[PDB]
């Protein structure tokens, strides 16, 4: 049976949440973070003129 | 906080016992318990299945230690349609983010040495800091993304190597707020 | 509670704060030169963004440049994450899970708890008598070796004998008795796994009797014109008047009872005496 | 320099209850101890109750004994029958519609 | 309506049963000639079958 | 409040009258109206049935007041090993918090007399405050793990001597808030 997935198709609306699905919420959240800590380097440089 | 002098060896074992834990992790041969087949085409048996990083193995089957390079090849033509998912897969298969993780505590738990020599030059200690801040946020993509391409239960639980890769996260900012402790201290002797 | 959401969910949402917490405390406080201009301390931004986590008021908000993009990204993050929790909070509470002792009708091959047998003088007997596939000799080899002797004289006695063990006697039956038999009020018995072989009922008849043949010819013209089936929904399906075909139809009333929750006032009631205990202990300090 | 006397502390955990934020913040350590668990018994809460009240507020209708004999020709449960001498019985008699049969 | 699509995460499923497959034109159906299942729906006179 | 002396009459009348409510409350014979039997086998199918804490017993029957203790019974079918269930089992055949909350009770009821002989050598009138909250947060979790153990629908309808437990945790925390209003001035006696 090297083919087959077994998924039937099933309804049961008691699955638990994909932590696949909810990801991208997550890297924004880190794509945000990142971008922050750029803006706050550079702001600080600025700063560091005056 | 206790006086400024433990604080740059409990920042610095924090960053040695970070650093340990990360490369650990990475280098450790697995990071969760499971059951499916370590090497076939061993299609009729199956093998308590012991997979780590760029690594895995298996035991308890008919025979142990088959450890072999991790199970994440390409798929069924890589789906560059879906290429959101290719992007996540060839992330994972580069897998960037916890050697990233690893270059960048190396980097950080070895620049706060240079906190002691040319001392206080305070910027020296800030992008340490920095650095300590994003080897924790290298961390957690990368725990996410090894989630995610393993969603992308069959009775497994995580272990030991991915509780020190968890550990090595919050010690890693732990040190990055000390860092930033010390901070305010050597620069606002400038700013007053 | 905490059922939504997957426990590698839980974990990373604790690592999202944690992620969230320092680094607006790192560009915060970040000497925007006295230098006091920021009051975002680490103690401050690990409350900040429990609240916004929470979608609870918080009296501080960044209002620099980059702090802020912080706090706008925590917020869109955990909007959508308790947006997605919420939604399925109530519904993973009413579950009633399913705590079946045995699945693969061999876990009971590795035990001497639950007790089972077969039935004395038949089949079911018979196929542990013949059937050489290892697990099933040492099934065999215990069942004709376990005192008291857990064979029974009637499928009626072993229906009785679960009763008479609470399910601690498992009693071995061929599917189309059990599957019956669960059927059957009350329904106190139930089924579990598959199935052991796959045999059959047959009409028999003594050896060359003149009814061998037309008999055959008639079981096959009778399953031809497909009424061997509606014959066993007459009897089986049909008769399905108890609670498994009804919970297989009708399902409980709404409604939210204290046992669904009463973890939360747990952990509420705990979370007080720790704070109690963790103010008195400064208290003290203070005092000594 | 600490507004959480009994009447504010009273204020605040109800404003935190019901989701409207709240004039400030504690700020002692274990105030803020208590606060993160009011938050989070609140939040569990006002979900569970939130979430459930939308299943009740769609519409009512009874689902009733089957209809269609479906399942009164097949358990005891529910009795049924016809009107003596009447044409209703003579159809059972005669209908050869399996299910009136 | 994110609370609605988040119910369940499974697909819909298809038609079953042939019933409205042999109620329409618009999916066509068949057997396999000589086949023991084409004798069957040929001497079977179950009313959906025939 | 005002009143600064009769405070502490009021507090302390207001301690016995909650320890007064609570001991009847643990003490009485009836806490809830539920179908049951007199003695845990009337035996045939019901009796009218107001059970309590430690008891159950009841009304309208073959016999009335035949009240007994209660106790624990053999479960079936397992479903035990989901051992929370066993652990509310010992919490609920042992009345702990709500006993707990006596003693609580009762300990404030005693350290409150340090307000006055032998008056604040140290603190110490603090603690009664504590152990009043403390029987408080006793009654709360003992009213919780006794309605999560008897609600397996209810149907049931609550007694009055249930609401004496409810009634003495509101006098119980009530009087903590005066025994502060107590200890925030009698530092200041023993501080300035
Ligand atoms: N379990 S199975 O589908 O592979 C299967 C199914 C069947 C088997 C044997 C097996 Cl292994 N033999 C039976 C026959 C055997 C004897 C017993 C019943 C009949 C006579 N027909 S069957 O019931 O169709």
């Amino acid at each position: 049976g090297e083919c087959g997935a077994k998924d039937s198709g099933s309804k049961e609306k008691t699955s638990a949440l994909s932590l696949s699905n909810v990801a991208g919420v997550f890297y924004i959240l880190v794509g945000g973070l990142g971008l922050a800590m750029l803006v706050a380097l550079i702001e600080f440089c600025y700063k560091s003129r005056a | 906080l206790f006086d400024r002098g433990v604080q740059m060896l409990l920042t610095t074992v924090g960053a040695f016992a970070a650093f340990s834990l990360m490369t650990i992790a990475v280098g450790t041969d697995y990071w969760l318990y499971s059951r499916g087949v370590c090497k076939t085409k061993k299609k009729n048996e199956e093998v308590m299945t012991h997979s780590g990083l760029w690594r895995t193995c298996c035991l308890e089957g008919n025979f142990k230690g088959l450890c072999k390079q991790i199970d994440h090849f390409p798929e069924d033509a890589d789906y560059e349609a879906d290429t959101a998912e290719y992007f996540l897969r060839a992330v994972r298969a580069s897998s960037i983010f916890p050697i990233l993780s690893v270059i960048l505590l190396f980097m950080g738990g070895l620049c706060i040495a240079a906190s002691e020599f040319y001392k206080t030059r305070h910027n020296i200690i800030l992008s340490a800091g920095i650095f300590f801040v994003s080897a924790g946020l290298s961390n957690i993509i990368g725990i996410i993304v090894y989630i995610s391409a393993n969603a992308g239960k069959n009775s497994y639980s995580y272990g030991w190597s991915f509780y020190f890769g968890a550990l090595s996260f919050i010690i890693a900012e732990m040190v990055g707020v000390l860092a930033v402790h010390m901070f305010i201290d050597r620069h606002k002797q400038l700013t007053g | 509670f905490l059922d939504p959401l997957a426990y590698e969910i839980w974990m990373c949402i604790v690592f999202a704060y944690i992620g969230v917490s320092v680094v607006l405390f790192l560009v915060s406080r970040f000497s925007p030169y006295s230098e006091s201009t920021n009051e975002f301390g680490i103690f401050n931004s690990l409350w900040f963004s429990l609240g916004a986590f929470m979608q609870q008021g918080c009296d501080i908000s960044p209002r620099s440049l980059s702090g802020r993009i912080v706090g706008g990204v925590w917020w869109f993050f955990t909007l959508i994450i308790i947006s997605s929790y919420t939604a399925n909070l109530a519904a993973f509470l009413t579950v009633e899970r399913m705590v079946s002792p045995i699945e693969s009708a061999e876990d009971l091959s590795k035990q001497t708890e639950i007790a089972y047998g077969t039935l004395d003088s038949g089949s079911t007997k018979e196929f542990f008598r013949r059937s050489k596939i290892a697990v099933f000799d040492k099934m065999w080899t215990y069942m004709r070796s376990a005192e008291p002797s857990v064979f029974v004289r009637t499928t009626a006695e072993g229906v009785a004998r679960v009763r008479k063990s609470k399910g601690k006697y498992a009693y071995l039956l061929e599917s189309t008795m059990n599957e019956y038999i669960e059927q059957r009020k009350p329904c106190d018995t139930m089924k579990v796994g598959g199935n052991l072989d796959s045999k059959g009922y047959g009409i028999a008849t003594p050896k060359g009797s003149s009814l061998g043949t037309p008999v055959n010819l008639a079981v096959l013209k009778l399953s031809e014109q497909g009424v061997l089936d509606k014959l066993k929904n007459k009897w089986w399906y049909d008769k399905g008047e108890c609670g498994a075909k009804d919970s297989g139809s009708k399902e409980k009333t709404s409604a939210l009872s204290l046992s669904n929750v009463a973890g939360v006032f747990y952990i509420l009631v705990g979370g007080l005496g720790l704070a109690m205990l963790v103010a008195l202990i400064e208290f003290c300090y203070k005092s000594r």
